[PDB]
Parts: C-alpha cells; structure tokens; sequence
C-alpha cells in the first residue's frame, strides 16, 4: 500500500521540515487526497516517526491535528522520550494486548517517565489457564514490570521489604513455570542486587543500624538469611558492623600477626571448662560475661568439639579400653566422661529442631549428618545398654556369634566416630583461607551425586551381566573364606552382592585378574568374563571419571565469580548462631508509641536513603550507557529540522 | 566449470542471498519451510564444500535462529497451535505434523523455543492439571503407583478401551510410566534369573527353560517385535541415526542368538554331565554368554530415560556429545596398543615358558607368559593401563638380562605414553569438549526430550511390551490384508474401499487460508520487531560520524550562500 | 512538587535556550513567582543542568544573578 503525494510527505516528517509538514496537513483537510495517519512502506504512522526522533516541534503539529494517536504512547514509553509523553498524556499493535503503559514503563526502568504515570492513577494487576502462552506471557511481563527498581523506589513504602518478598517469589515460581527459568533468574538476580544497591547508600553507622535492627538487635539481617538474600549480607560496610560486632569486647584483631592470633585463641581454648563453669554459677561481672562475646563462644564451642574427639581418640587405645572378650563390658571411664557430649549434642539438637520445625532443619546438608551422627548414638547407648542385661559370660571374641549386640554396638559407634569428626568442617568455614574453598567445594558436591547416579546405575548394569554368566561356577567349596577381601579373591563374581562389591572395588585397581577364571578349561567362557570385566573398567574408569573430571571442572567454574558473595553468606550464617543469648553453652556444661517512634524514624532513613539511590542510578546508568545509531539517528534529524528552519524563513 | 573459486564464490553468495530473513520476508510464501529446506540444505552442504565449512555451518545456525524468532512471534495459544499444526493434506489433523518436520530437519533451536514447549507440556500431562504440587515424594507415590499398577491398566486398553479406564493409560505420560515400568519388571527379572531360588542345574547339559525365563521370553519377543515396528517406518534411515537404536538392535539380536543356541542345545545335549567336564565350544555355555552381553546392554539401555528427568538430562546429552571425542582418541589408543604389541611380541617371541606354568596366560595366579604371543601381548598391553598387570611379566626363564631390561623399557614406555601422556591428553581434551558443549546444552537437551515424548504421543505401540504380543481383538484381518500384496489383493484397496466424494479440500481450502493469515501477522510482527530491535540497536562507527560532520558542513556552506 | 512556570524556565536551561532563561531571572526580582534556584522531580537543581551540559554561555548568567 504506496504512493507518491505523501511519501514526500511522509518524509516530510522524517526529515523534520515544519513548514512543508505543516502546509501538507492543511491541504489533507480540504483536499483529501492524502492520508494524515499514513502507513510507512515499513511500517510507521507520521506521528510514530516524530516520536523515533523526538522532535516536539511537530508532534505538536500532529498531536494539534487530530492524528490518529493509536499506541504512539506505547512506543514513546518504550522508546523513553520524555518530552514527548507529556505531549501524549495531556491528549493490529506491535505490543502485546496485555501490555500497558505503567507495565510497559516498569519494564524501560525510567524514573522520569514511571513518576509521571503514577501520578495520572495507573495501576500494576497484582499476580495471582485455556490458552497457554497469553497467561504465562502476561504473569511474566507484570512480575518483570514490579520488579524494576524505579517502580520500587516510588510505590513499595517499604523498598527492602518488597526486594525481599519479591525475590522469594520469583526464585520459588521459576521451579514451577521451569521453561521461563531463564527469564525469572534474569529477575530475581536482578532483585537480589537492587537490595544491595540500595543499602550501599547508607552513609554512617546509624543510618546502618537502623536498617538491620528493625522489626533490638539485627532484626531484619536475621530475616534476609532466611530469605537467601546472599546478595544482601555480603555488602561489605554491613559485614564491617557484623565483625565490629563478633569481636565485641577486646579492640583490634587486626594488629595481631600470624602467630599472635594463634596464642590468644588456644589460651582461651584450654580456659573453656572454667570460662563456662564461670558463666554456670555466677554470670555477674567477672567472666560470664566473657562467653557471651560472640566470638569467645564460638572458641569455647570450637574447643568443646576438639576435646570431644579427643576421646574418641583415646577410646580407642588398649590403655583405656576394656578387657576385649567381654560380653556387654560396663562402660568405660572415657566412655563415661563421653556421654555428655553425646547428650549434650542431641540437647541442642532437639532445641534446633523445635525452631525450626524440620523445615528449616532439613534445608542444612549438615543437620542430615548431624542427625545420623547423634542418631548413632542413640543407637551406641541402647545396644550397649541392651548387652549389658542378658549376656555377660567373659568368652573369647573367636567364638562370638555374628550380629551380637557388642559388636553392633561396637560398629555402630565406630560409623558415629567418622560422622562426627568430620563435622568440624563446617568450623571452617570462618577460616578466610578455608572458608571459600570449603563452600566452593561443596557447591559442586551436587554435580558429583548427580554423576555417581550414573556410575551407581552402569555398576548395576555389568554387576547384572558378570553374575549371570559366572553364577553357575559357585566352587564355595574348597578354597576357605569364600568371599572378595581374602589373601586369593575367591570367585568375585558369584553372587549378586559379591558382583556389586567386586565392580566398586575394581576402579581402584584393588581387585587382582583370576577372579575371572573358572575352575575348568573354559576359555571362552573366561574370556567373555574378562571381556566384561575389561569394558566395564574402560566405561568407568577411564571415561566416567575422567567425564566427572571435566564436569566438575567446567562447575567449578559457574561457581567461582559467587565464590565470595557464597562464602560470606555461610559465614554469617554461623556468625549469626552465635550472636543471640541462647544455648549459649558448651555440649559438656549444657545438660546441667514505643514502636510508632522507631518507625517514623527509621521512614525518615529510607526516604533519604532511596532518595540517595535514584540521584546515584541516573548518574550511572542513564548518563553512562552505550551510544546507539538512534542516536545518531536524531542529530540528523535535529541539524535538518534546522536547516530547513533557517532557509525556510530567508 | 574450469575454474572452481569464482564458482564456489557464486554459490556462497546465492546461499547467503536467499538465507537473509529480510528476502525470506518478501518472497517465500512459507517462510517455515523455506528456512527449514535450507537451514538442511547448508548443513548438508558445509561438508561437500568442506573448505567453506565455517561459512556454511554459521549461516545454516543463523536460519535456525531466524525459524526461532519468526516462532518467537506468536501472541495466543491459538496462533500457536496452527503453526505446529499444519502439513499438505494431499487427500491423505491436529497430530503436530510441522513439529515432527522441524524434528525431521534437526531443527533444535526451534523445538526450544519457550511456549512451544509449554505447548508440548500441556499436551504431555492432560490427564491431571498441575504436577506442579509435586515434590521429593508427592511426584514419586503418584509414579509408583501407576508403574505397580500397570498389569491391569494395560489389559484394560487391551480388551475393554471404552470409556473406563484404556483412555487412561493412551494418554501420554501413564504410557511412559507404564514403559519404564515394564523395563523395570524385565531388568528385575533379568537379576532374578542368576538367583539360585529358581535356576535350573548347572550338570545338566540344555535345560529346559526356567519358569523366569519362560517369563523372560514375551518381554523378548515384544522387544523384538517394537523394532521391527520402529523399523518398519523409518526404513533404516532414522533407524541407524539414533545410537540407542542400534544398541538396542544388537540387544535383540544377542537374545535371538540366545534363543536359538537354547535350543538347538535342547535337541542334542541329554544332559546328566558335570560343568567343569563340558567341553569347550558347547552350545549351552556361549547361550550364556551371548545372554549374559544382553543383559549387560539391556540394562544400560534404561539410560535413554535419563532425558526425561530434569536433571541427568543435559548431563546425560553432554555424556553422548564427547563420546565421538572420545572414539576418536581411542583410535589413537589402540594404534599405540598395537605398535607396542608387535614390539613385545618381537621381544618375547621364543621364551614359550610352558614347561611349569599351569594356565598359562596373562589371567592366572601368577601372570606368566604375557608378551610370549600377539593376543596375550594386545591383552597385557590393555591391562597395564589398569594397573591390574604386575612386573615380572618381563623376565624369562634364563639369564638374559639385557633382553628383560629392553622389554621392562618398552612395558615402561608403553606406560608412560598411555597413563601420563594419552589419558591426560584425553582429559585436556574433554575438558575443552564440555566447555563447547555447554552453550547449547540446555536446547540440545530440550530438542532430545522432545524426542523422546513425542514417541509416546502418538496412538502407536501404547502396549508395554510384556502385553503387546498378545494379538489384537481381529488378529486375522489385518496381517493377512497386508499379506495380500503379492497377489490381486493389494489392488481392492483404492476402488471399492473408497468410493465417497472426499469431501474435504474445502476444510482444507480454509485450513490453508487461516495459516497464511497467521503466517502473514508473524511475518509482519517479526519485521517490526527486527527493524526496532537490530537496526536501531547497533553500535555507532566512524562513517556515522562523517556522515555527521558532513551535513554540518553543508548547512555550514549553503547558510555562507545565502548570505 | 510541581509547578507550572518553573517548568518552561527549566526547560529553557535543559533546551540550552540562553534567550528565554535571562528574562525569567530578570523577572523574577520584579514578581518573587518563580523559584530561581529550584528542583526538577527528577532532582537537578537549575544552575546544575548548565554544570551537566557543560553549557558556559548559561552558567555565567546563572552565578551572575
Ligand atoms: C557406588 C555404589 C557401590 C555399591 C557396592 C557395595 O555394595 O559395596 C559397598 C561399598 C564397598 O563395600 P563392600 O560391600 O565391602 O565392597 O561401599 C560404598 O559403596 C561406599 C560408597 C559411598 C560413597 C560416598
Ligand atoms: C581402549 C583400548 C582398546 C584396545 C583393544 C584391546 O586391547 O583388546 C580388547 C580387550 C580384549 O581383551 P580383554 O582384556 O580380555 O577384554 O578388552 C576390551 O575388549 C576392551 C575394549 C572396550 C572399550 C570400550
Ligand atoms: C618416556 C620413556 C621413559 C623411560 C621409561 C623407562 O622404562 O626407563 C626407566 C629407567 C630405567 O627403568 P626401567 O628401564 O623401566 O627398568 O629409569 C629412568 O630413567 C626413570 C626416568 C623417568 C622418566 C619419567
Ligand atoms: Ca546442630
Ligand atoms: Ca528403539
């Protein structure tokens, strides 16, 4: 659909002639032979021209002339011409129908363009069908659109708040629209740095407290972890009044070098019995206070868990134990002096879970071990305790019966010594040197579960094959100790269980060739057993690990630009279990107007505060962007608009 | 053509004319189809030309992108549904036919796009809304109880499809339950039939089948039976493109092998003889091993459905996407095993050493006579790389001790290049391999999902393959029709079975219209959303400027003109 | 925090339009009805949008009156 009297016209408008623009909307209305709300050969009404190249001279013409206005306010607000919207207010589509101009200016994140729609009574369709893609579509383009970071600075009273219920959602509805993930991470990421953007502008240590301490003490730092706001602690001047905090009673520990931070830590370290039993009696003046620093506590817990082992090690050692063939032996003296801890554990345990309600207790993949650790112990007690009723006869451990309730005793609490000596890992994530390589290492703990799924699954798959050829050559018969862990590994492959045990120790190199021979002359059926046997090595060892290295590799590497903002989270996260008065004791010595005000004050600090944030976005973002051809686009359509001005008058 | 630049030049540039999305704009009448036949076009023709790979590969990716885009444009479920609805009719629905196109030209990047897939989604779980109100556990009981369920589920499509429940199981995701949970069944059978609780025994020379193997047996029959079926339409074109397709044909062919050593065992072997006295090359025993590889592959052909779970998807597609790498280099492996082998074999070609060694070989107590020929040196020399090989394999029955020094420096030789030098080599490769193959894992990942459901969408092999050789209700109406092909039979198909006035190009006609109207509001949207997003949207170089400056200083002249 | 004749003085400052702006500050000493030194609702004081767009020939007359 073309011609000829208006593309002059049409480009007219383009070039940004006044004068001819004007005298060809005169003649449209006499002689209409020329269309005012005209089509462009690709697709651009007159006035939508004269919105691209922001010239207000002649919208005005155009907007005076009862042009058809259609959407021209949809593609002024996309294209963020200020000037021309104010033009366009006080007066088949490319946008999507659900789109409307407040969602549409969200979407730009334009402070000059979003303040002046709210004030005309624009409202955002909060969030919560027969057509997919108009509902999914929709949800998405009003979630993006209360999301921007100027609309939060002039609706949301509460902008910190809204970044944090918010950034809940989406993270919580990208698991569930699970195509959209991409276009949700884009937004709750983007939430995520908003709150921080808008805590950095806090420009002393009150108008820092008061954001923390507010609905005593750190009241919404507490909120904003549960909330995975990692984005938000990790600011560094909030981690400033964190340490400030977690150091509290004795200045400095910043002076002390290598070896001076290590006297005063152990010093402490061998005063804890004392330092609790201060707190125990008496907690007036004098050292009951001293637990209750932070960070003395945590040396005192530290060191709780180093003495704790310590017997474990000891347990152990023919000095301490036992007579060895005893059936249900009393306890110990160091077993005794273990107990404590093993109910002290669990005291604290249960205290944990009944603040968490096995919600938030089952979100830590430590309380999983801690849980199996303590529920071990239960598990030492009872069978001991059971040992000791019923079966006491002195009898040498040769002739034991299998399954007795000693050496399951005995097993059990051995599997508990590992659950719980390796549980001091987590003490290191305070360690600045430990600390990111320790979160680090298990942020791709998951892609290596994920991948000993495989190699679990491909085990059974061999282990399925190698039995069902081997299994008819038993030969339990001759040779004693009829199992794998012997001096001649006997027929490795014979039962099911003994296949899935000889394939696991076989990526070791631990499992020696002959266990795939049979006692007779078959060579063929030897040597298709050992042909399974090879491939399987192949396929596992040196293609399935060496695919896990380079999976764990390529991992390592997403997760290594939030290597840091990881780790502080995980610090604070156990900084912040050690701030509050509560089981504030040792495993060992554990078992023995008054808000209106504060809230109009602390209004007082977001309003500056997001004052403080606008006046230092636009300044970065809107006056520090690329340049782009539309641009350029407009100063050509700024000189001509002139030109033809100044020859047009002479 | 003399010459051969000035045409390969010429053709490029045709190529690269036609593949513009501008011109496909203008011209082509379906501008799916038209960037599908050359997206495949230029893919099959960057390895004829082969020097201009680069070229061709990077302009086949940008007309998959632009296929994507144009889909991209779609505004209501409605608009969606006739593009992936629509094909020729011919006089040959609503089954997605331009979704199986777009397949058929390995068009990845489309089937990825957003609301296609939800589209999929939603066709995937019609039988009950949400499944988004699973978890850990609430997804798992709904799964287990359908995978225990399916014995009557299915009999009861197969006599009684009415209305009960045989809508139940055809709807897309019970079927794939109910597959896995057929697959399971046979694996735990196949465990099963090593137990001793039911195996026959060992000092009878072919037994009769066990009860678990006359229950084994339907499961092969309907494995067997569901290939030639896959077959039977693809025509071994598809059929050998897929890597699972071929594992899985080697599988059934173990199991026929199986079958018939069972019994031409059965028809000769009068059993009564103990197993340590068969001899060699028997029937009964290589029936064992052929079932015993089966079993090996069987059950890892379970990991095909590892591309349905969320998770071992991309991983598992990273898995087959370095397996070439992987062939490559163990091409180079083995070529190294070899040159190795025949040197030791050179070596340790006359110390026989078979005057004591009971069992000789590399695989006894004692790994004697290692290098002493060509197989056992290939076989030690694949060990080694193990670690499961010990020294002392190298010295001889004499004090020959320079050729046990020469041979213990080829053995550790051969060590240092396999285990220090190719397998950390292999790593350094893989490594790079994951890092280029994880920007297109995700959509390669979606593309291999949906085409793992969209062969359970159809109203085809919907019977679990223990209750699919059961016959159909006829049975004897349809084999034998199709049998009548050799005969006057095959043509009473198209003159008195069909007689009717085929009534249908006018649904067609307007089927058609309604298309190109949808075709020309995409191609209209996506003009407008090229011109405002890629034109407008690009950097700012130095011929702006002159240009810039130039017009400046033309006002500057003609204003010094007129004045 | 609006107005009305503020916004065409700030406008002739954003426009560059050293002719208009010398007349409002000229007039404003006569009829104290327009803020001199004021703020955009964006937040741009008048004599800092001449600071932003490094326009001299403004800033002159701006800390001259
Ligand atoms: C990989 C699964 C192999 C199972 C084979 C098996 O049954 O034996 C258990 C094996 C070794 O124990 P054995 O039965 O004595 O061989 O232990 C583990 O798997 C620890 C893995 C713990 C990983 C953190
Ligand atoms: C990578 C080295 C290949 C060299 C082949 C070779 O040395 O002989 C093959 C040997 C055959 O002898 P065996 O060790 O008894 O199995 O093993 C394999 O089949 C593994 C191949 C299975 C690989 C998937
Ligand atoms: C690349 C081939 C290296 C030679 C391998 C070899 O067998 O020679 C080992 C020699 C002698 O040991 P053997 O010959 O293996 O008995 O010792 C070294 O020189 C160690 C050097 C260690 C170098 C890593
Ligand atoms: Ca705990
Ligand atoms: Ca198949």
């Amino acid at each position: 659909e073309l011609s000829t009297q208006e593309k002059s016209y049409l480009s007219a408008v383009e070039k940004g002639d006044y004068a001819s623009v004007k005298l060809a909307l005169e003649e449209a209305e006499i002689y209409f032979k020329i269309n005012i709300n005209c089509i462009d050969p690709l697709g651009r009404t007159a006035l939508l021209i004269a919105i691209e190249n922001e010239n207000l001279e002649i919208i005005e013409l155009l907007l005076s002339f009862n042009v058809y206005v259609g959407d021209a306010l949809l593609h002024a607000i996309r294209k963020e011409v200020v000037g021309a919207v104010e033009l366009l207010l006080n007066h088949f589509s490319d946008f999507t129908p659900d789109i409307t101009p407040i969602i549409l200016a969200a979407h730009t994140n334009n402070y000059e363009i979003i303040k002046m729609l709210v004030q005309k009574g624009v409202s955002v369709p909060q969030p919560h069908d027969v057509d997919s893609l108009r509902h999914s579509r929709s949800r998405l383009n009003i979630y993006k659109a209360l999301a921007s970071p100027s609309l939060i600075a002039l609706s949301s009273e509460d902008p910190f708040l809204t970044a944090f219920q918010l950034s809940w959602e989406l993270q919580e509805l990208s698991k569930v629209e699970n195509e959209f993930k991409a276009e949700y991470e884009e937004l709750s990421h983007q939430c995520k740095h908003f709150a921080k953007d808008l805590l950095d502008q806090t420009r002393s240590s009150r108008e820092l407290e008061l954001i923390l301490n507010f609905r005593n003490e750190l009241a919404r730092l507490k909120l904003a972890i549960k909330y995975r706001q990692k984005e938000f602690v990790a600011q560094p001047n909030c981690q400033q009044l964190l340490a400030s905090r977690w150091y509290d009673e004795f200045p400095g520990w910043r002076r002390r070098h290598w070896a001076g931070k290590l006297i005063t830590c152990v010093f402490i370290g061998l005063m804890f019995p004392l330092l609790s039993l201060c707190y125990l009696v008496a907690p007036k003046s004098r050292y009951g206070l001293f637990i209750r620093k932070p960070f003395i506590k945590f040396i005192c817990h530290t060191a709780s868990y180093l003495t704790f082992l310590f017997l474990l090690l000891l347990a152990s050692q023919h000095i301490v134990s036992n007579n060895p063939d005893r059936q249900g032996p009393k306890p110990t003296t160091v077993e005794w002096m273990i107990l404590p801890w093993v109910l002290g554990f669990i005291w604290t345990e249960i205290k944990q879970m009944w603040d968490g309600g096995f919600q938030d207790y089952i979100h830590d993949w430590w309380n999983l071990m801690d849980f199996v650790m303590n529920s071990l112990y239960l598990a030492t007690i009872s069978l001991k305790i059971v040992a000791y009723v019923k079966y006491s006869g002195c009898k040498p451990r040769d002739t034991w019966e299998m399954w007795h309730p000693t050496l399951v005793a005995e097993a059990v609490f051995a599997i508990a010594n590992i659950f719980s000596s390796l549980r001091l890992i987590s003490l290191f994530t305070a360690n600045s040197h430990l600390g990111p390589l320790q979160i680090s290492l298990g942020r791709m703990l998951l892609d290596i579960l994920k991948f000993l799924f495989i190699y679990c699954l491909v085990l059974l798959a061999f282990a399925n094959g190698l039995n069902q050829l081997y299994f008819y050559y038993e030969n339990s018969e001759g040779m004693t100790c009829k199992g794998i862990r012997c001096e001649r590994q006997n027929n490795a492959f014979s039962t099911l269980f003994e296949t899935l045990q000889s394939l696991f120790w076989s990526i070791f190199g631990l499992i020696s060739l002959y266990v795939t021979n049979v006692k007779a002359d078959h060579k063929f059926t030897e040597f298709v057993g050992a042909t399974m046997f090879g491939t399987y090595n192949v396929i596992s060892l040196v293609v399935l690990l060496n695919m896990l290295i380079a999976m764990m590799n390529n991992s390592y590497q997403h997760i290594a630009d939030h290597a840091d903002i990881e780790w502080k989270f995980a610090r604070t996260k156990l900084w912040m279990s050690y701030f509050e008065e509560g089981g504030t004791l040792p495993p060992p010595f554990n078992i023995i107007a008054e808000n209106v005000r504060l809230n109009h004050q602390y209004q007082e600090v977001l309003r500056n505060l997001v004052k403080r944030y606008v006046a230092a976005m636009i300044r970065d973002a809107k006056t520090e962007e690329g340049l782009t051809e539309e641009n350029f686009k407009e100063l050509k359509q700024d000189i001509s608009s002139f030109r033809y001005e100044v020859i047009g008058m002479m | 053509d003399v010459d051969s630049l000035r045409h390969s030049r010429s053709r490029l540039n045709i190529y690269k004319a036609l593949a513009s999305p501008s011109l496909i704009a203008l011209s082509s009448e379906d501008p799916f189809l038209t960037a599908f036949q050359l997206s495949w076009e230029l893919q099959e023709l960057s390895k004829v030309e082969n020097e201009f790979k680069a070229e061709y590969e990077e302009l086949s990716h940008q007309c998959k992108h632009f296929a994507k885009d144009l889909l991209d444009q779609t505004r209501s479920s409605r608009e969606l549904e006739l593009i992936l609805n629509f094909r020729d009719d011919m006089n040959l629905n609503n089954e997605l036919a331009r979704l199986k196109l777009a397949i058929k030209y390995r068009q990845k990047e489309f089937v990825a796009q957003p609301n296609c897939q939800q589209l999929l989604a939603s066709r995937w779980y019609d039988e009950f809304p949400g499944w988004r109100r699973r978890h850990w556990a609430g997804k798992l009981i709904t799964c287990v109880f359908i995978g225990l369920m399916f014995p009557l589920l299915s009999l009861c499509y197969l006599v009684a499809p009415k209305s009960r429940y045989g809508l139940f199981i055809r709807k897309p995701f019970i079927k794939f339950i109910c597959h896995t949970a057929s697959y399971l069944t046979f694996l735990f059978l196949l465990l099963l039939a090593s137990q001793h609780i039911v195996s026959n025994n060992p000092d009878r020379q072919g037994p009769k089948p066990t009860t678990v193997e006359w229950m084994i047996l339907p499961w092969v029959l309907g494995f067997i039976w569901t290939e030639i079926k896959q077959m039977w339409d693809g025509g071994f074109q598809d059929y050998i493109h897929d890597w699972w397709n071929l594992m899985d044909f080697v599988m059934n062919s173990l199991y026929l092998a199986t079958i018939s050593l069972k019994i031409v065992a059965y028809v000769k072997y009068s059993g009564c003889k103990p197993r340590d006295t068969w001899e060699m090359w028997h029937p009964t025993l290589v029936a064992e091993a052929v079932f015993a590889i089966a079993n090996i592959f069987s059950s890892l052909r379970l990991i095909s459905l590892f591309t349905a779970n969320s998770h071992l998807g991309p991983l598992q597609i990273s898995l087959g996407r370095m397996l070439l790498d992987i062939l490559k280099f163990l091409f180079i492996y083995c070529l190294v095993l070899l040159a190795f082998a025949n040197g030791l074999n050179q070596l340790y070609f006359y110390y026989e050493n078979s005057e004591g060694m009971t069992c000789k070989g590399i695989r006894c107590e004692r790994q004697n006579n290692a290098f002493s020929t060509l197989f056992e040196t290939l076989q030690s020399l694949f060990w080694s790389i193990f670690g499961l090989i010990s020294l002392y394999v190298t010295n001889v029955k004499a004090d020959h001790k320079f050729t046990e020094f020469v041979g213990a420096t080829m053995f550790g030789t051969y060590n240092v290049i396999s285990l220090v030098v190719l397998l950390n080599m292999l790593i350094a490769m893989m490594n790079n391999s994951y890092q280029h193959i994880a920007d297109h894992a995700d959509i390669e990942w979606k593309f291999a999902r949906t085409k793992l459901w969209m062969s359970y969408f159809e109203e085809g092999g919907t019977l679990p393959p223990p209750f699919n050789i059961i016959p159909s209700p006829k049975s004897i109406c349809y084999l034998i029709t199709w049998i009548k092909v050799h005969v006057f039979k095959r043509r009473s198909k198209r003159t008195e079975t069909f007689g009717t006035l085929g009534r249908r190009a006018a649904e067609n006609v307007r089927l058609n219209h309604q298309y190109q109207e949808v075709l020309r509001n995409l191609v209209k949207r996506y003009v407008a959303a090229m011109i405002r997003d890629a034109k407008t949207e690009e950097g700012l170089t130095e011929e702006n400027f002159k240009e810039l400056k130039q017009d400046i200083s033309s006002f500057r002249y003609e204003v010094i003109g007129m004045m």
